RNA sequence: AAGGAACUUUGCAAUCUCACCCCGUAACUUCGGAAGAAGGGGUCCCCACGCUUCGCGUGGGGCGCAGUGAAUAGGCCCAG
RNA sequence: AUUCCUUGUCGGGUAAGUUCCGACCUGCACGAAAGGCGUAACGAUCUGGGCGCUGUCUCAACGAGGGACUCGGUGAAAUU
RNA sequence: GAUGUCGGCUCGUCGCAUCCUGGGGCUGAAGAAGGUCCCAAGGGUUGGGCUGUUCGCCCAUUAAAGCGGCACGCGAGCUGGGUUCAGAACGUCGUGAGACAGUUCGGUCUCUAUCCGCUACGGGCGCAGGAGAAUUGAGGGGAGUUGCUCCUAGUACGAGAGGACCGGAGUGAACGGACCGCUGGUCUCCCUGCUGUCGUACCAACGGCACAUGCAGGGUAGCUAUGUCCGGAACGGAUAACCGCUGAAAGCAUCUAAGCGGGAAGCCAGCCCCAAGAUGAGUUCUCCCACUGUUUAUCAGGUAAGACUCCCGGAAGACCACCGGGUUAAGAGGCCAGGCGUGCACGCAUAGCAAUGUGUUCAGCGGACUGGUGCUCAUCAGUCGAGGUCUUGACCA
């Protein structure tokens, strides 16, 4: 409506690309280690989640990706895009025989 | 988010093996001890926001028992957290911690993470006893 | 319950009332070929005619 | 409100066994008189299915079986009508608005390859 | 003061520092000067700039002529801004420095005519306590014999949407300058290729 | 989604549950009963083996989120 | 199902119980085939509590189908 | 010849005898925290347990959990629990039929809005030519809530314990507005898996039906709240209670009797939104012009600028309206590429007695998304649409 050609999309790349990046192969079902970092006050820590991946989702700076690992008897998942900066670096480490692309099912476990 | 009927497990060994909500409050933890509320309202509790509550069940044997009402700490919604970076939390159970009026437990200890924003809010001793602070 | 009208409506209102009900009129041209008259955008129903021809006279 | 396509007061089994008889004739039969509206739904649906068609593989003779239940028909468009079709980038179809009609009083139209 | 003209182009997410910003996309293409209106011309104190570019074909006479009083070749689109002055034609750069908190105005996604739910965030009404026929209703518009009327203004069932929305102090993150790219933090009102005008903030803090 | 009777005059309504097989089953009792109490586990495809068959037990394999895979199909309990 | 005083007093359950259960006895105004007090089982009866499940609710959302809306055909009503 | 009643629910809006919040006087007011009274109605006023209940008691919070009016507001708005019909039982009255503002179980709340009123949206005409756009803001609506922490400060105060005003900085509830990038929902045929049965002759592959998706699994775009962004202000003018300056009547004293300053969450202005039907109809830029018709026809006609009509569509919308495109053309569809989604097609090969597995296969399939592309349709044309009344007045020839 104000009619104007434009690549909306690139553009948008234009943008949402400076902010944007790539990991290993994984497909879902890998069990994979993210090598996270945290900031506890001025020092900065080094936590590591560790599970099966579930879902990878969207693309381009939204892109993300789903872990779920079970933690001292209690269950727990946690989603990392990509690109955030306090995520410094995915590690495959089995490669699942997955059927589906989601693995949502396996919240009964 | 937990409101009003909620019956969350608990995180410690101070014999409540399950609670139920029973108001929310909105006090941090300043001061001298514990606070009074943002107000009124505030219909949720999401992980670090204290609840009170009722006692829904006990250990036969330990501190506190069958009925004994008394203020709890989230550790563990359901629910999903998003931390400014985009990171998102959830576990799959929900679960507190039972607490005094100047913040620190009735535990020993705690069972099960802890979400860093514990750690935000100044529960110094709960990050403590807590095995893994996500 | 049973909502009714509550006094007759008057010649004067109800003849404002159709006030609007006035058909709008076909706008006609007459069509190149055979001759009739057809409508903007359709075949001129007579011949058959859009350009060359289709439907059958 | 960006959504797409007519929910042609049928339900949606139906608004398929309907696009489905009625690109089964416009293949059949190189054009038809039908509504203006189910028309301009004919019309990308039957294109599509000329763009499976043209392929010549097994699969695509499968693909098209599925939509167009009839062997002659079928054959008709893979066979003759989808190679006749080669140089062509889209455009398989063309709509022609008529008139009016009686019961009904709706606009008509025919629509053709 | 401060003000120009540009398209929603855009949500997504992006990175300062730590934190996932959300991020709406704004361009403001070039505005060129038009019509500069003072007291002693037009009473009020103004500048009408235009956006999106039209080719002189699809242009009326009249806005012809205008567009040609200054020549400027046809804006598809015209509009005013409020005290203003420039020197030349108006970009963004110049405009915004990046953090500056700005007011953005835009037209909203319109919604039709809308329930006193969606509309005004209505109640309801017992979805299943024997309650015939009044699932979406809002019960009741006024008192009774008195005043035996209904209240001017009372809310009810309308068309909701494509008004004219402000939204205010918002923080100009990025400025791609010369690409006329603006990166905002957050929200602004109306649908993606959409009409936007970024202002000054109204206000102070 | 999170919660799970906070609804409300009352869980009104709607979900739960759902068939067949095998384990197992309370106070109370007029010894018939309660009782399908409760609560579990199995269920599909293939190959071999036995058995009274269309059939079925057993053994090993196979696949999917799940195998009365779709439809017909009890929510249960305590106490007046 | 009977209680006026009445949310009687005590206990149980609840975080909190005019309801409900037990006891209490000062039965306004129980009582023995107009049956009295019990009781297994039976109940689309009535009353309270629980477990389970749930948009009943917090707080509503998206979707679907049939209306409502538009066009051509036929065209009522109570009221006045 | 009918004004339907309690309570709930929905919806509201007024009063101020003010529960909170804001300002002040008094204090048996050191501070903190209070009592009480004056000003003050802008906004705000929680969730449950029992009972038909209003009410009231309790649970747990709160700045506060205010009091009342609107036919004890609100049934052509919903409930239908209380009471008020017929059935039945219990107590009590009555010889009886029956009885009781005693109790108890059950017990039909009636699809179409004519007018005013209200929310939205058009059609007409008006605004001294006929048009395309840009707008001043008369005046009118929304909005106005509040805690906690921290600094000032362990400072003033006070043996002490404790503990500020003022100012300044943050963080949050609820409400509102918007938004779909995140987190999730849904996504009625986008992709996959399933069964019983029918059919495409059979196998293999597929399609129906099992919802009005047969079931299950995921699910883009759009739409959404649980998600996100932003807000309530600052400042200024005039006030209330109140505090004072100069100061006479009444040589003194006096805030007042002439005059003057200060003074609130309130009024006006400031903020967001509508707004010249503001008939008092405003202003500005631009464009078309001074046409033709025996007044036997003192008003029409053909046209300019421009516009509709009609087709094709849209993040606009029930219709109308609104935005774009209409071949000088990228408007939509298709087509190509890509994205995303599903997750490894058919066939064939291979392994296996078979069920199946592996390869070929990051494979195949494809609703909305992002661009490119003249393959399709937006073809032809029909319909309107100016000639500018008078009066004075100033200015030019
Ligand atoms: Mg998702
Ligand atoms: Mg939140
Ligand atoms: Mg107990
Ligand atoms: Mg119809
Ligand atoms: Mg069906
Ligand atoms: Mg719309
Ligand atoms: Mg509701
Ligand atoms: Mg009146
Ligand atoms: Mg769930
Ligand atoms: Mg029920
Ligand atoms: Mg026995
Ligand atoms: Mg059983
Ligand atoms: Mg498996
Ligand atoms: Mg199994
Ligand atoms: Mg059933
Ligand atoms: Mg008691
Ligand atoms: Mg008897
Ligand atoms: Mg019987
Ligand atoms: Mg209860
Ligand atoms: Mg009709
Ligand atoms: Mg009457
Ligand atoms: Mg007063
Ligand atoms: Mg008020
Ligand atoms: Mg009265
Ligand atoms: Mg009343
Ligand atoms: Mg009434
Ligand atoms: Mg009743
Ligand atoms: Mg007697
Ligand atoms: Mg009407
Ligand atoms: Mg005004
Ligand atoms: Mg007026
Ligand atoms: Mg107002
Ligand atoms: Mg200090
Ligand atoms: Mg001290
Ligand atoms: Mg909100
Ligand atoms: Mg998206
Ligand atoms: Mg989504
Ligand atoms: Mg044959
Ligand atoms: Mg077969
Ligand atoms: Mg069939
Ligand atoms: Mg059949
Ligand atoms: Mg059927
Ligand atoms: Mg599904
Ligand atoms: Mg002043
Ligand atoms: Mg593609
Ligand atoms: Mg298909
Ligand atoms: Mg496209």
């Amino acid at each position: 409506q104000t009619h104007i050609k434009i690549n909306r999309g690139e553009l948008l790349r234009g943008i949402e690309q400076d902010h944007t990046r790539q990991l290993p192969d994984f497909r879902p079902g890998d069990t994979v280690r993210v090598d996270t970092k945290v900031r506890e006050g001025n020092r900065t820590r080094s936590q590591a989640f560790e599970g099966v991946v579930i879902a990878i989702n969207g693309s381009g700076s939204r892109k993300s990706f789903t872990v779920r690992k079970i933690s001292f008897g209690e269950g727990v998942e946690r989603v990392f895009p990509f690109a955030s900066p306090l995520v410094n670096q995915v590690t495959i480490v089995e490669r699942g025989k997955v059927r589906r692309a989601k693995l949502y099912y396996g919240k009964a476990a | 988010m937990i409101m009003p009927q909620s019956r969350l497990d608990v995180a410690d060994n101070s014999g409540a093996r399950e609670i139920m909500c029973i108001r929310v409050l909105n006090s941090g933890i300043g001061g001298k001890g514990l606070t009074t509320g943002g107000g009124g309202n505030k219909r949720y509790a999401h992980v670090g926001d204290i609840i009170v509550a009722s006692v829904k069940d006990a250990a036969p044997r330990g501190a506190v028992k069958a009925g004994d009402v008394v203020k709890a700490v989230v550790v563990r919604t359901s629910h999903a957290i998003k931390r400014a970076d985009g990171s998102t939390i959830r576990f799959d159970r929900n679960a507190a911690v039972i607490i005094n009026n100047q913040g620190e437990p009735r535990g020993t200890r705690v069972f099960g993470p802890v979400a860093r924003e514990l750690r935000d809010r100044r529960f110094m001793k709960i990050v403590s006893l807590a095995p893994e602070v996500l | 319950k049973h909502p009714v009208p509550k006094k007759k409506t008057s010649k004067s209102k109800r003849d404002m009332r159709r006030s609007h009900h006035a058909l709008t009129a076909p706008n006609l041209t007459e069509c190149p070929q055979c001759h009739g008259k057809k409508l903007s955008h359709h075949i001129c129903p007579n011949c058959g005619y859009y350009d060359g021809r289709q439907v059958l006279a | 409100h960006g959504k797409a396509g007519r929910k042609l007061n049928r339900n949606s089994s139906a608004r398929v066994a309907l696009a489905r008889a009625q690109a089964t004739a416009l293949l059949r039969e190189g054009r038809i008189q039908t509504t203006l509206t189910k028309a301009k739904e004919l019309r990308p649906f039957v294109e599509q299915l000329i763009t499976t068609a043209k392929g010549g593989d097994l699969h695509s003779r499968r693909l098209v079986a599925q939509d167009i239940h009839d062997k002659d028909v079928v054959r008709k468009v893979m066979d003759e009508v989808a190679p006749k079709y080669a140089e062509r980038p889209g455009g398989y179809t063309r709509i022609l608005r008529v008139g009016t009609r009686r019961g009904d009083g709706v606009t008509m139209a025919l629509i053709e390859l | 003061m401060k003000g120009i003209l540009g398209t929603k182009i855009g949500m997504t997410q992006i990175w300062k520092n730590d934190r996932a910003i959300p991020v709406t996309v704004v361009l403001a293409g070039p505005c060129p000067i038009v019509q500069r209106k003072t007291a002693q011309t037009d009473g009020y104190e103004a500048v009408q700039i235009g956006y999106a570019p039209k080719a002189e074909r699809k242009v009326n006479k009249p806005m012809q002529g205008h567009f040609a009083k200054a020549g400027v070749a046809p804006t598809r689109i015209l509009r005013e801004f409020r005290g203003f002055a420039p020197d030349g034609d108006s970009v963004n750069v110049d405009i915004f420095a990046e953090g500056e908190k700005i007011d953005a105005t835009g037209t909203s996604k319109g919604k039709g005519t809308q329930g006193v739910m969606k509309r005004w965030n209505f109640a309801g009404g017992p979805a299943s306590h024997g309650s015939k026929k009044w699932h979406r209703r809002p019960g009741s518009i006024g008192q009774r014999k008195t005043p035996g009327r209904v209240y001017k203004g009372k809310r009810m069932a309308g068309h909701m949407g494509m008004e004219r929305v402000t939204v205010q102090n918002l923080e100009v993150v990025e400025i791609r300058a010369g690409e006329n790219l603006i990166l905002v933090k957050g929200a602004i009102p109306g649908a993606n290729g959409g009409l936007v005008v970024l202002r000054s903030a109204a206000k102070a803090s």
